[PDB]
C-alpha cells in the first residue's frame, strides 16, 4: 500500500476503544494497563528504560579495563576542523507572530515577504537556547553534543544525565543530584566544542550593503550567511529588529587583518569579526593552545627523531620556510608518567600483563638482530674432545642429553634479554625443573652440569635472587663434603635451591666469604668469592631523546639501567673479544669447575682419565669464541635504546642490583589510591599499594646454548645493520601515537578528578564555582556513575578506543584517584616516585564555562531563586521571570514561619483550622506567610495540596517555596482569552514524588502588539530572583509591542556590533556572554612525517 | 591525480559487477561523476596478495606496498593497495567494518591512525564533489545535487548490460534518520535524535517510494510503528547515534514517555553494493534464525509479502514459527508452563519477575534458578522428543526458514540445519510487554523469555539483517526490474516401478517428476549455461501416504552453488508438477533421484 | 547454567567471561587461558620440522572419513582429481590432503563447514560403517584446541607417546591402589564425549583460548593462516576493529563449528539404504589427540573438587581435614 504522509489525529488502545489526541497520551495509557509485586516491576521497567542517550553511567562495565597492543596503536581524533560559526547559542523563535489571533495589515513585517532570511528572529518570544554546533558545518562533529530543547518544552533529559534514570521518571529532574547533571552537561558542552576554527573563503562584498568588505563567503549555504552577518541586514520597515540593526556599525564585518606569509600560498590566520558567543571562543583558542602545546617545530623533531634511533638513521629536513605546520604530536615527560601507571593500572598485575609485553620487544627484538645463533660451534667443539669409550658414563654423551632442545626454543633466550626494560613487572626465574635435585650429589654427573649451566646463566635472569640460587646449587650439591651455615632454621643446606626466594635466608657465608672456613669449606668459599667478585655491574645508557621526555617513573628520565657494563655502538667491522664481562664471568666460571672436577672430592670418585674429559670439555667451551659477549656489551644496549620507544609501551624499570642484601627490590608497587585521604600515611607500603607479581622461568640450558654459542656474518657494520632494519620503523608518524594518548589521558584524568571532587564536598584542592548547586549524594556508587560518564565521554568526543581511565574504579572508590607508584627494599627503603597531573588545558576550559554558567543559569533553561505561591489575580502585565516589585516575605521576616522536617499537619476538632507544625516543632495556624523547604515539600505534598494549597487559592495564605536551583518550563497563552494556573499548576504538584520535582510551569503572557482588551486572570507561581536572561527580543517583526514587556534586543549581548566604544578583542567572560566577537581563523596544514622529513 | 585508498569493506562485492559500485553506487549515477574516477584494482596483484599474506606480517606487508608507485590519467584515482599517504593523496572510511577475507584489510588500523593524524580519511560523501573538501556539510557546496540522493535508482542500466541481473549483488544505504518528538501546540520541537540505519538496502526505500529531506510519520493509529520503518530496522546491521559509535536498541510504542512520532531521513551516509553470496546462510535446502521472544518475525513473516502481493516471496506453510512449534501440542507448551510454576511455589514467581526485569542482576539463586530448572525439565521431558518427529518439517521440505527461539532445539535433538544466531535492533523485552492477551498473561512472557536466553549457547548474535538481505533482500529488485522474469525448477524424475509398487494410478510411460525447488531468471540465455549441465547432488524424495511429500539430498548444496543470477525464494514446499498424473496415493514409499535444473512453463 | 550476563560483549564470534563469576566454570576458564598464554609465548611453532610433524600426525593416526573437498570446490574452483588413474583409496588419508597442498588455508577455512565432513567416503552409500573423524582441514582448524590440551596434559599427564605404558605406569599405579594401606575410588566419567557441549564446556574454552592467546604478537600467523581483522564488541560504547593473530583466527573459526555441533553422517551397509546426516556435540571417541582434551579436564574438573568445591561443600567436619590436603599431583591420576 502507499506510505502515509500524515500520523493519525486519534490514536487508537485497541484494549479499550479509547481515542487520543497525542501519543504521548497513548504512551500513558498503555503503561496504564499494564498496571500487584509483579505489575510494579512491569510498570518500572517501562518507567526507567531510556537507551537512546550516549552516555551511559548506569551501566558498570565490570573489569573492561584490558591493554592492548591495538587500543594505543588507534590514535585520538585531535584535528577535528570548524569551517562554519563558532557559536553556540541559536536564537530561537518560540511564538511567531502569526500564531497571534488578531493579525492586521502592516503591523508585523517578515523578511520572507521580500524573499530574504531573516538575520534574527522574527516572532512574539525569542529566547536565547543553548543548542551547541547548530551552525558548525565543520568536519565530524565531536560525537557527543547538549542540545536544549527551548523553555516552553520539558528540558529536564538534559538534566537526567547521571544519577537519576532509576530513581525519577521522565517527567522528573533530580534536585538533589543537580550539581551533578549540570556539571556533566558542561563537560558536554565543552567537549562538543573542541574545534579547530578554519577559515573558509573570502570574498568582497560586490553588492552596495557593505561595498567592499572581505565578506564571510558561505558559498554552498546561503541560508548561513544571513544569520553569520546581522550588519547586512536589510531594513526596510521599522521592525523591531530594525531598531536593533540600524544601530549596527558597517565596518564591524569581515576580515581585518589577514596575516599571510607567503604570495600565493594559503594564508596562515585570518582575524574577522562574525556572529559567536564568547564561551565558544575561549574553548577553541585554549584548544589549540592546547594543540599548540604538543607542537614542535621541524628542526627540533628531527632531533628527537634522530636522538630516538640513537643517530644511526639517515633523516634530513629541507632548510625553508614552512607556514602553515601543526604537527600536534609531543606529549611532556610528565604526561608519558600519567599514562604509563594508567598503563599499569587497567592491567592485571599477576602475569597476564608482562608476558604479553615481554614479547611485543622479543619479536621486534629477533626481527632486527644481527646475532645469529648456531649451535654447531659448541656441539664441535665438545665432540671434539677425546674419551676412552670403554668407560660406562660418558660426560660428552650425558651433558649434550642436558644442551638440546627438540624445537628451537631460543627465543626465550631473547625474552630472557626483554625482561630486562620490563624488570618493575616481571623477573625471569631460573626454571625450577632445572635446578639439580637434593637427592644426587656431585658424584652424579648430569646434576653437576647442570650447575654449571645454572652459573653461566645467573646473570642473564634478571631475578633479585639469582646469584644466592647459583650459590646453593652447588652447596646443596655439596652438603656431605662442604657443609655450612644455613641461615634461619626450617631452611637447611639440602633445601632444594629454588626455596631461596627470600633475602633473609641468604646464607651469612654468601654475604661474608670470611664466614666460610678454608680449613673446613675450601671449595665453598671459592665460590662465594667467585660470586661476589665476577658478577657483572649494573651500568646504565639513555633512549629516547630529552625533548619528547620518557615514560619513566622510578629511572631518572630517558635512561635505562642494564644489567651489564655496557660500551657504545661500533661501526667498524666486528670479532668476538674477550674482554667483555660476560668473558669474564664466563671464564671464570670454567676456572672456578676446572678446580671443583680437580678437587679432592671428585678424584676420590670419579676416574682420572674421565676426570680429564670433564676438564677437555669446559676449556673447549671457554675456548669457543663467540659474539654473544661483544653483543650483550655493545649491540644488544644500542637496539634495547631504540626499540624501548617504538615498542607501543615504554620500559618500565626498577634499578638492579648486583649482590647487595638491603637493595633487592622485594615489590614493584602501585596503588589508585592515595594514604592521605584515607588514614593510612604511615602503614606499611605493601598494604597502601598493589604490587605486580609476574615471573618468568627461564630454562637455562637453552641461555647457555645462546650465550656461549652464538656467531654474526663477518663483515657486519652493526651501524649499517641497524641503521637498514629501524628504516621501516621510523618511517611512520605512528611512534607519535602514545604521546597523543598521554595528553588525552591526561585531560580526561584531570577533568574527571575535578568532576568528582566538584560533586563531593571540599575533596581535592579543586576549585568549586558551582558549590551554590544542590547535591547531597556523594557516596562511592554515585560517584562511580560520575567518573565512569567522563570516561564515557572523553571516550566519545575523541572516539578512541583504549581503556582510558578504567581500573580507577577496579578498587570501586574514585573519589579518592591518586595515582602513585613504589618499590620496597628489603633494607626499608620505601621510595614512593608519585606522580601527580600536570598542567592541563581543558580542565582550564570546563572551569571557566562552570564560572559563566553560574552568571546565565537561566541560559540554559535553569532558574535560580526561590519559588513564590501567591494569588495574584491582575489584568495588566505579567512578568514571573522578572518581578517588578520587591520579593515579599523573605525567610526570617516579619512572622514568616518555616515548616519543619515531616510537613505535618495537626488537625484541631469542632471547625478549628488545622494547624502546622513549624521548624521550632510548634503547630501554628495555617493562614499567613510560609517557608517551604524543597525537600520537605517532596514528601509532604499530600499534605500540601489537601490542606495548605487550598488556603492558598483563597488568597488567605503565601507559600514560599525554597530551592537553590531549578529547571524552569515557560507556558505562554493567549492574554485575550481567560486563564486560571491551577491546572496548570496542580499538574506540577501531582507528579512531585519524593524522589524528585517536575520543572516549574510559569504562565506568561505573550506580548501583544495591540492595545488589546484582556482578561482578567489568576495566577499563583512566579519567582524571585531576575530569571529572565533568556529572553532575546520581547517582539521582533511587529513596529512596537502594546500589552507585554518591551524587552527588545539587548545591546549588552553585542558590543561587538553596535557599541562605538567596542575594541577588538574585549569580552566580559565571566558576565554575561557577548554574542558577537572578533576572533582568528585557521589554515593550518597537517603534514605527516614524509612531509616533514626524508627517510630513505 | 588524486589517489584514494579504499580498504574494502565486510561484504565487498568483488563480483562481476564493477569496483566503483561496490564501494559506493552513488559514483556511477551519472556519466559526468562516473568519469572523474580512473579505477586501480588489478587482478593479478588481488591473486598475489591471497599468497603472500600469511606468509609476510602486516607491519612489513605495508612496508612492501608502499614502495611501489603508479604501476609499470584522469582525476581521481580509486586504488586498491595503500601508498605513502600525502597531501595529495588521501584514504576513505565508510564507518562500516572491514572484512576478514581480505588480505590488505588487516592493514586498516595502521592506515587509520595514520589518516587521523593528518586529517586524510575522507567520508564516501566526499567522493561526489567537485573538489576534495573531507569531511561532511562543507561552507561550498549545497549537498543538493540529484548525485547526493542514494534514495533513487541511479540508473543501474544502460546500452551496456550484462547476460543476466546479479541477484547476489545488492544496494546497500548507510541512512540516516533524525527521530523527532511531538509538536507543540506552536509548530516547535524538542531538537531529536539522530540515528544512522547501518546496512538497510536501497529497494526497499524505493520500492516504498519515499524521498529524503521529507518528514514522515512514525506511528499508525495502535502506537506501533509503520511498517516502512520496521522492515527498515529489522534489514540493518546496527543502529547507532550519527555522531558516535554507540549502538542502540529503540522500544516500539509507549516504552518512553515523551516519543518519538515523526523520521525526516536526511542524508544517506554510504551507498555500499553487499553481495548476498557468502551469506550467514550456507545451504539451500534450510536455515534457521535463532531469534528472542518480541522480535518481529511476524512482521516478516506476513507484511512485507502483504507490501508486495504481486510478486511470489515466500511460502506460508512451509515457513516454520518459533511459537508454533510449543503450540504444535494438544495441550500448549506455555499452558504446561502454567501448570509446572503453580504447582511449587506461588511467591518465587513474585520475585522472579522483578530480578529477571531487574536493571542489575543479583545471583538471584532462589527466584530464577527454581524457575529454570522446571523450564528445563519440562522443556526435556515434551520438546526435545516432539523436535525430533518436527525433524521433517523444519529441514525436509524444498526450502524452508525455520524460527527457533534459541540454539539449542537445532542441536540437542540433532536436526540437520543451519543455525544462525540473529539479534536484530529493536528491544525485544518490551514487545513482550507490548503484546497482550496472551495465554500466560505478561507475566509468563518475561520469565520463559529469560529461560531462552540462558538456555541458548553463549556466541556472537550476528544481526538477522544480514540474514533477511539473502533471503528477502533480491526480492526487492523485481520492482525496479522492467523485464518480467521466467521461471525455472528442479527436477528429481520417478520411475513408474517405484511408483507403482504400493499402489498409485498413474497415466504414463515418462517417468513423472516432481519440483524440488524453483527459481528466478530475468532472461533465458544465461541458464542456458546450466540447464545442461546436471547437478552434482543426490535427491531422496520422501512422498508421505497423505499428500504430504519431503526432499533431502544425499550432498547437502551449498547456497553459493546456484550462479550470481538465480533468484530463489525465501521458502519453498515440495508439489508434483503434474498433479493430475498422480492418483490413489495409498501409502509412502521414498525414492533417490539425480537433480537437473529446467525451464517451468 | 552460566548467566548470558556473565559473558562479555563478543570479540567476534567469541565472548570472555567476566570475572564477577566464580564457579568451576571460572577455574575452568582460567586454566585454559593460562594454558593457551603458554603456546603464544613458545617458539616451538614457526619450525619447519614441527608443523612437519602436526600434519602427519592427522594423516597417519586415523584412516579417515570422507572428502569434502567435492563439497568444498563451492567457494574456490578446484580442478578435482579423482585419481583413478592411480589405483589408490580415496579416504581422507591421501585424498584429502595430497590436494591441500595446491590452496592456501585462508581461502579454505572460511568455507569449511560441510554436512558431509564425515562419516562415508564422499557417496551416500557404500559398503563402510559411519565413523569418527573428519576432515584434514578441519582438524587444521582444530590444530590450537589439541595444543593447548597437550599443555594441560604435560605437566601432569608424562605419557612420552611409548609403546610401553600400560605395562609401565598403569600396572604398577593398579597394584599400588587396592593395597591394605590406601583405599581408592576409581573415577569414571561415562559419556564424556556427548559431555562436552559448546552449551557449557565449548563456549568456556574458546573464550579462554582467545583470551589466552591475546598474548604474544598480535599480528603473527600461524600454521598458514594469517592475522586478521575482529570486531569488538566488549565496550558499549567503544566498539571498534582489532587485529588480531592466526592463532586467534582459528579460534573464531572453532567457535563457529562446535556450536553448530559435529555433522555425523550414517551410511551403513547394514540396514537397507537409510542415509542422513545430522549434527551432535558429541566427540569421536577414539581419537586420542582430541580425547586428550577429556583428559585435560579431567584432572582440571577434579583438581576444583579436591580444593575449592568439595572443601567448601561437604557436611562431615572430619572429611573437611581430609579434603584438605588433597592434590591432584598426589592423590589424583587421570586418563
Ligand atoms: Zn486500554
Amino acid at each position: 500500500k502507499v506510505t502515509p504522509i500524515v500520523n493519525p489525529s486519534s490514536y487508537v488502545c485497541n484494549v479499550c476503544n479509547a481515542r487520543f489526541s497525542t501519543m504521548s497520551a497513548l504512551s500513558e495509557h498503555l503503561r496504564s494497563d499494564h498496571r500487584p509485586m509483579i505489575n510494579n516491576a512491569i510498570r518500572s521497567f517501562l518507567t526507567a528504560w531510556d537507551d537512546i542517550r550516549i552516555l551511559s553511567p548506569d551501566v558498570s562495565s565490570k573489569s573492561l579495563s584490558a591493554y592492548l597492543d591495538s587500543a594505543v596503536a588507534n590514535g585520538p581524533e585531535l584535528i577535528i576542523e570548524d569551517t562554519g560559526l563558532c557559536t553556540s547559542f541559536m536564537l530561537l523563535d518560540n511564538i511567531p507572530s502569526a500564531h497571534l489571533t488578531k493579525e492586521l495589515i502592516g503591523f508585523t513585517w517578515f523578511m520572507q515577504m521580500y524573499q530574504m532570511t531573516p538575520p534574527l528572529p522574527e516572532g512574539a518570544v525569542n529566547r536565547i537556547v543553548c543548542m551547541t554546533n547548530w551552525a558548525s558545518l565543520g568536519d565530524e562533529g565531536r560525537g557527543l553534543e547538549v542540545r536544549l530543547p527551548p523553555p516552553t518544552d520539558s528540558s529536564v533529559h538534559a538534566y537526567k544525565t547521571v544519577l537519576s534514570r532509576g530513581y525519577i521518571d521522565n517527567a522528573q529532574f533530580n534536585p538533589l543530584a543537580l550539581r551533578s547533571n549540570v556539571l556533566l552537561m558542561l563537560l558536554q558542552f565543552t567537549l562538543s566544542n573542541l574545534k579547530i576554527n578554519k577559515s573558509s573563503t573570502f570574498t568582497s562584498d560586490v553588492t552596495t550593503i557593505t561595498s567592499g568588505r572581505m565578506i564571510r563567503a558561505f558559498e554552498g549555504r546561503p541560508e548561513l550567511l544571513a544569520l553569520a552577518y546581522p550588519g547586512r541586514a536589510v531594513l526596510p520597515t521599522q521592525t523591531k529588529n530594525a531598531q536593533f540593526l540600524s544601530t549596527a556599525i558597517a565596518d564591524r564585518i569581515g576580515r581585518l587583518d589577514r596575516a599571510n606569509l607567503i604570495g600565493g600560498e594559503v594564508s596562515a590566520m585570518v582575524e574577522c569579526m562574525e556572529l559567536c558567543d564568547a564561551l565558544t571562543l575561549h574553548i577553541r583558542e585554549t584548544y589549540i593552545m592546547l594543540l599548540r602545546s604538543m607542537h614542535q617545530d621541524p628542526t627540533q623533531i628531527v632531533q628527537i627523531v634522530n636522538e630516538c634511533a640513537n643517530n644511526l638513521l639517515n633523516s634530513t629536513i629541507p632548510i625553508s620556510l614552512r607556514p602553515t605546520i601543526l604537527c600536534p604530536w609531543f606529549a611532556s615527560s610528565e604526561d608519558l608518567r600519567l599514562q604509563q601507571v594508567m598503563h599499569l593500572v587497567n592491567i592485571s598485575s599477576n602475569t597476564a600483563a608482562a608476558l604479553p609485553l615481554v614479547e611485543a620487544l622479543s619479536t621486534l627484538l629477533r626481527s632486527v638482530t644481527p646475532l645469529v645463533l648456531d649451535p654447531t660451534v659448541l656441539t664441535n667443539a665438545i665432540t671434539t674432545i677425546s674419551e676412552s669409550t670403554t668407560q660406562t658414563i660418558s660426560p660428552i654423551s650425558e651433558i649434550l642429553r642436558l644442551l638440546q632442545p627438540m624445537g628451537n626454543d631460543y627465543a626465550a633466550f631473547w625474552k630472557c634479554i626483554a625482561s630486562w626494560a620490563y624488570n618493575g613487572l616481571v623477573t625471569t626465574v631460573l626454571s625450577e625443573d632445572a635446578f639439580p635435585d637434593s637427592s644426587q650429589s656431585i658424584t652424579h654427573l648430569p646434576s653437576m652440569w647442570k650447575c654449571l649451566f645454572l652459573t653461566l646463566a645467573g646473570p642473564m635472569t634478571s631475578d633479585p635472587h639469582s646469584p644466592v640460587k647459583v650459590f646453593m646449587a652447588l652447596a646443596n650439591l655439596l652438603a656431605q663434603p662442604e657443609p655450612i651455615a644455613i641461615g634461619v632454621p626450617g631452611m637447611h643446606q639440602t633445601t632444594p635451591a629454588s626455596q631461596f626466594s627470600h633475602p633473609g635466608v641468604w646464607p651469612p657465608g654468601f654475604l661474608n666469604p670470611q664466614l666460610i672456613n678454608p680449613q673446613q669449606a675450601p671449595l665453598l668459599r671459592a665460590f662465594a668469592e667467585h660470586i661476589r667478585a665476577n658478577w657483572p655491574q649494573p651500568s646504565e645508557f639513555g633512549y629516547g631523546s630529552t625533548l619528547q621526555g620518557s615514560a619513566n617513573l622510578f629511572i631518572p628520565s630517558n635512561r635505562m639501567v642494564y644489567p651489564w657494563p655496557n660500551q657504545p655502538l661500533p661501526r667498524l667491522t666486528v670479532a668476538p673479544t674477550y674482554d667483555s664481562a660476560m668473558s669474564n664471568w664466563i671464564s671464570t666460571t670454567i676456572a672456578f669447575f676446572i678446580r671443583v672436577v680437580n678437587s679432592v672430592n671428585m678424584t676420590a670418585t670419579v676416574n682420572d682419565l674421565t676426570r680429564r674429559t670433564m676438564t677437555g670439555v669446559m676449556t673447549a667451551m671457554r675456548q669457543v669464541k663467540t659474539m654473544t659477549p661483544f653483543y650483550i656489551q655493545h649491540m644488544c644496549p644500542t637496539e634495547l635504546s631504540v626499540l624501548a620507544s617504538v615498542t607501543v609501551t615504554p620500559p618500565f624499570q626498577v634499578p638492579f642490583t648486583r649482590l647487595v642484601q638491603n637493595d633487592v627490590i622485594t615489590n614493584v608497587l602501585v596503588a589508585r589510591v592515595d594514604p592521605a585521604q584515607r588514614g593510612d600515611a604511615a602503614v606499611d607500603i605493601r598494604a597502601t599499594h598493589a604490587t605486580f607479581a609476574a615471573a618468568l622461568p627461564v630454562d637455562p640450558a637453552a641461555i647457555v646454548v645462546a650465550m656461549l654459542c652464538g656467531q654474526t656474518e663477518t663483515n657486519l657494520i652493526p651501524s649499517h645493520h641497524y641503521g637498514k632494519a629501524f628504516a621501516p620503523l621510523f618511517a611512520s608518524n605512528a611512534m607519535f601515537t602514545r604521546n597523543q594518548r598521554a595528553v588525552i589521558t591526561r585531560e580526561a584524568f584531570v577533568c574527571a578528578r575535578s568532576a568528582v571532587a566538584q560533586c563531593q564536598d571540599a575533596g581535592f584542592l579543586v576549585p568549586r564555582p558551582l558549590d551554590a548547586l544542590r547535591q547531597f549524594d556523594v557516596t562511592s556508587a554515585a560517584a562511580a556513575e560520575i567518573m565512569h560518564a567522563v570516561n564515557d565521554a572523553f571516550k566519545t568526543a575523541f572516539d578512541l578506543d583504549g581503556a582510558l581511565l578504567d581500573g580507577l574504579a577496579l578498587y570501586g572508590d574514585p573519589r579518592i584517584a591518586d595515582l602513585s607508584a613504589a618499590y620496597l627494599q628489603y633494607g626499608g627503603n620505601v621510595v614512593r616516585e608519585h606522580v601527580p597531573p600536570g598542567p592541563s588545558h581543558i580542565h582550564r576550559a570546563l572551569q571557566q564555562v562552570e564560572s559563566t554558567f553560574m552568571a546565565e543559569m537561566n541560559l540554559f533553561n535553569v532558574a535560580r531563586g526561590n519559588l513564590y505561591l501567591v494569588q495574584t489575580a491582575t489584568n495588566g502585565n505579567w512578568s514571573p521571570m522578572a518581578p517588578v516589585a520587591a520579593p515579599p516575605f523573605v525567610r526570617g521576616g516579619p512572622n514568616v514561619r518555616v515548616v519543619g522536617r515531616f510537613g505535618t499537619i495537626v488537625p484541631r476538632p469542632n471547625g478549628l483550622e488545622p494547624q502546622l507544625i513549624d521548624d521550632g516543632n510548634v503547630p501554628r495556624d495555617i493562614a499567613g506567610d510560609w517557608v517551604y523547604p524543597s525537600d520537605v515539600l517532596q514528601v509532604s505534598v499530600a499534605v500540601f495540596r489537601d490542606y495548605v494549597w487550598p488556603m492558598v487559592k483563597a488568597g488567605r495564605t503565601r507559600v514560599l517555596v525554597e530551592l537553590g536551583h531549578y529547571v524552569y518550563t515557560l507556558h505562554y497563552y493567549d492574554p485575550q482569552i481567560s486563564l486560571d494556573e491551577a491546572p496548570i499548576l496542580e499538574e506540577w504538584l501531582s507528579k512531585i514524588n519524593p524522589a524528585g520535582i517536575p520543572p516549574v510551569p510559569f504562565c506568561i503572557p505573550i506580548p501583544q502588539v495591540y492595545p488589546c482588551i484582556t482578561a482578567r486572570r489568576v495566577h499563583y507561581a512566579f519567582t524571585s530572583e531576575n530569571n529572565n536572561d533568556s529572553l532575546f527580543s520581547t517582539n521582533a517583526a511587529s513596529i512596537d509591542t502594546a500589552f507585554g514587556e518591551n524587552a527588545a534586543v539587548s545591546p549588552l549581548r553585542w558590543p561587538g556590533l553596535v557599541d562605538p566604544n567596542y575594541r577588538v578583542g574585549t569580552n566580559d567572560l565571566p558576565n554575561r556572554i557577548t554574542l558577537y566577537n572578533s576572533l582568528y581563523r585557521y589554515n593550518f596544514t597537517y603534514p605527516t612525517l614524509d612531509g616533514i622529513m626524508y627517510v630513505r | 591525480m588524486i589517489t584514494i585508498v579504499v580498504i574494502p569493506t565486510a561484504h565487498f562485492s568483488w563480483t562481476d559487477t564493477n569496483f566503483l559500485n561496490s564501494v559506493d553506487y552513488r559514483l556511477t549515477s551519472q556519466p559526468k561523476i562516473r568519469d572523474r574516477f580512473a579505477v586501480y584494482a588489478p587482478g593479478w596483484l588481488r591473486r598475489q596478495l591471497d599468497e603472500f599474506s600469511a606468509s609476510l606480517t602486516a607491519s612489513e606487508l605495508l612496508q612492501a606496498l608502499q614502495t611501489i608507485p603508479i604501476p609499470v590519467k584522469r582525476e581521481f584515482c580509486l586504488t586498491i593497495l595503500p601508498s605513502l599517504l600525502g597531501p595529495r593523496t588521501f584514504l576513505l572510511d565508510v564507518d562500516a567494518d572491514r572484512d576478514a577475507s581480505y588480505p590488505l584489510s588487516v592493514l586498516w588500523p595502521q592506515l587509520r591512525a595514520l589518516a587521523l593524524k593528518s586529517r586524510l580519511l575522507l567520508p564516501p560523501v566526499a567522493l561526489l564533489r567537485r573538489v576534495v573538501d573531507p569531511g561532511l556539510k562543507p561552507t561550498w557546496s549545497a549537498d543538493s545535487d540529484a548525485a547526493f540522493r542514494a534514495l533513487r535508482l541511479s540508473r543501474p542500466s544502460s546500452a551496456s548490460k550484462p547476460v543476466g541481473f546479479d541477484f547476489s549483488a545488492l544496494p546497500v544505504v548507510d541512512i540516516i534518520c533524525l527521530l523527532e518528538s511531538e509538536p507543540d501546540d506552536h509548530g516547535r520541537i524538542a531538537p531529536g535524535t539522530r540515528l544512522t540505519i547501518h546496512s538497510v538496502p536501497t529497494d526497499l526505500l524505493t520500492s516504498l517510494s519515499i524521498q529524503e529531506g521529507v518528514r514522515y510519520p512514525l506511528r499508525q493509529e495502535s502506537g506501533m510503528f509503520v511498517h516502512w520503518v520496521l522492515l527498515a530496522l529489522l534489514m540493518s546491521d546496527d543502529v547507532t547515534i550519527s555522531g558516535t559509535r554507540r549502538s542502540v536498541k529503540l522500544e516500539t510504542a509507549h516504552a518512553s514517555a515523551r516519543p518519538f512520532v515523526h523520521i525526516t531521513v536526511e542524508r544517506c551516509a554510504s551507498a555500499r553494493i553487499i553481495d548476498v553470496r557468502g551469506s550467514p546462510a550456507m545451504y539451500a535446502n534450510a536455515v534457521c534464525l535463532t531469534l528472542p521472544k518480541g522480535s518481529y518475525k511476524s512482521t516478516i513473516i506476513d507484511t512485507l509479502p502483504a507490501m508486495f502481493s504481486d510478486l511470489p516471496i515466500l511460502e506460508q506453510a512451509a515457513v516454520i514459527d518459533s511459537d508454533a512449534l510449543g503450540d504444535s501440542l494438544r495441550p500448549s507448551f506455555e499452558t504446561q508452563f502454567l501448570e509446572r510454576l503453580e504447582n511449587l511455589d506461588p511467591n518465587l514467581l513474585d520475585r522472579a519477575v522483578a530480578s529477571i526485569l531487574s536493571p542489575t542482576s543479583d545471583t538471584s539463586d532462589d527466584a530464577v534458578t527454581t524457575v529454570l530448572d522446571a523450564f528445563n525439565a519440562l522443556y526435556r521431558e515434551i520438546m526435545t522428543p516432539a523436535q525430533r518427529a518436527r525433524l521433517p518439517l523444519l529441514t525436509q521440505q524444498g526450502r524452508v526458514l525455520a524460527f527457533a527461539h534459541s540454539d539449542y532445539e537445532l542441536l540437542s535433538a540433532n536436526i540437520p540445519i543451519q543455525v544462525v544466531r540473529g539479534s536484530i535492533p529493536i528491544d525485544h523485552v518490551v514487545n513482550l510487554l507490548a503484546r497482550r492477551n496472551r495465554v500466560g498473561g505478561t507475566a509468563l512472557q518475561v520469565l520463559l523469555d529469560y529461560c531462552y536466553r540462558t538456555q541458548a549457547s553463549p556466541l556472537a548474535p550476528t544481526p538477522a539483517g544480514r540474514l533477511y538481505k539473502q533471503l528477502f533482500g533480491p526480492w526487492l529488485m523485481v520492482p525496479r526490474l522492467s523485464e518480467p522474469l521466467i521461471k525455472l525448477r528442479l527436477v528429481a524424475s520417478a520411475p513408474a516401478k517405484v511408483l507403482r509398487a504400493a499402489g498409485w494410478t498413474i497415466d504414463g510411460d515418462p517417468p513423472l517428476e516432481v519440483s524440488c525447488l524453483c527459481a528466478y531468471v530475468t532472461d533465458r540465455a544465461a541458464a542456458t549455461a546450466l540447464i545442461e549441465r546436471r547437478l552434482d547432488s543426490r535427491a531422496l524424495v520422501t512422498v508421505g501416504g497423505d499428500q504430504l511429500m519431503f526432499v533431502e539430498y544425499a550432498p547437502p548444496l551449498p547456497l553459493v552453488s546456484i550462479p550470481r543470477t538465480f533468484l530463489l525464494p525465501v521458502t519453498y514446499v515440495v508439489h508434483w508438477v503434474p498433479p493430475q498424473r498422480v492418483l490413489l496415493n495409498g501409502g509412502n514409499v521414498s525414492f533417490t533421484s539425480g537433480l537437473e535444473w529446467t525451464f517451468d512453463d | 547454567p552460566i548467566p548470558p550476563s556473565a559473558w562479555t560483549g563478543p570479540i567476534g564470534n567469541v565472548r570472555y567471561l567476566l570475572p564477577s563469576v566464580q564457579g568451576p566454570a571460572r577455574h575452568l576458564y582460567d586454566t585454559w587461558r593460562a594454558a593457551a598464554r603458554q603456546i603464544a609465548q613458545d617458539p616451538q611453532w614457526h619450525d619447519p620440522l614441527n608443523q612437519a610433524i602436526m600434519r602427519a600426525q592427522y594423516v597417519t593416526a586415523r584412516g579417515g572419513s570422507s572428502a569434502s573437498l567435492k563439497f568444498a570446490l563451492k567457494v574456490t574452483g578446484i580442478v578435482l582429481p579423482e585419481y583413478d588413474d592411480s589405483k589408490v583409496k580415496k579416504s581422507s588419508k591421501i585424498y584429502q590432503a595430497a590436494q591441500i597442498a595446491r590452496i592456501a588455508f585462508m581461502l579454505l577455512i572460511a568455507a569449511i563447514h560441510a554436512e558431509v565432513t564425515m562419516g562415508i567416503r564422499n557417496q551416500v552409500q557404500r559398503r563402510a560403517r559411519s565413523i569418527m573423524p573428519l576432515n584434514v582441514i578441519q582438524q587444521a582448524i582444530s590444530a590450537p584446541h589439541t595444543l593447548v590440551a597437550n599443555y594441560i596434559n604435560k605437566h601432569m599427564n608424562l605419557s612420552t607417546t611409548s609403546g610401553s605404558v600400560v605395562t609401565d605406569k598403569v600396572i604398577p599405579l593398579i597394584l599400588y591402589a587396592s593395597t591394605p594401606p590406601n583405599t581408592v575410588v576409581n573415577v569414571d566419567i561415562k559419556a564424556c564425549d556427548a559431555s562436552i557441549t559448546y552449551n557449557y564446556f565449548l563456549s568456556v574454552i574458546c573464550g579462554a583460548m582467545h583470551e589466552g592467546f591475546e598474548v604474544g604478537n598480535a599480528d603473527a600467523a600461524f600454521m598458514g593462516v594469517p592475522s586478521t581483522i575482529v570486531s569488538d564488541r566488549r565496550s558499549p560504547v567503544a566498539p571498534y576493529s582489532r587485529p588480531i593473530s592466526g592463532l586467534q583466527t582459528m579460534v573464531q573459526h572453532l567457535a563457529d563449528l562446535y556450536a553448530a555441533g559435529f555433522r555425523y553422517s550414517v551410511s551403513d551397509a547394514f540396514s537397507s539404504g537409510n542415509k542422513f546426516s545430522f549434527p551432535t556435540s558429541t566427540f569421536p571417541s577414539g581419537s586420542t589427540a582430541t580425547s586428550t582434551e577429556h583428559t585435560a579436564n579431567n584432572s582440571t574438573m577434579m583438581e576444583y573438587f579436591l580444593n575449592v568445591h568439595a572443601p567448601s561443600h561437604v557436611k562431615s567436619a572430619s572429611l573437611k581435614r581430609i579434603l584438605t590436603d588433597m592434590t591432584i599431583q598426589r592423590n589424583y591420576v587421570c586418563q
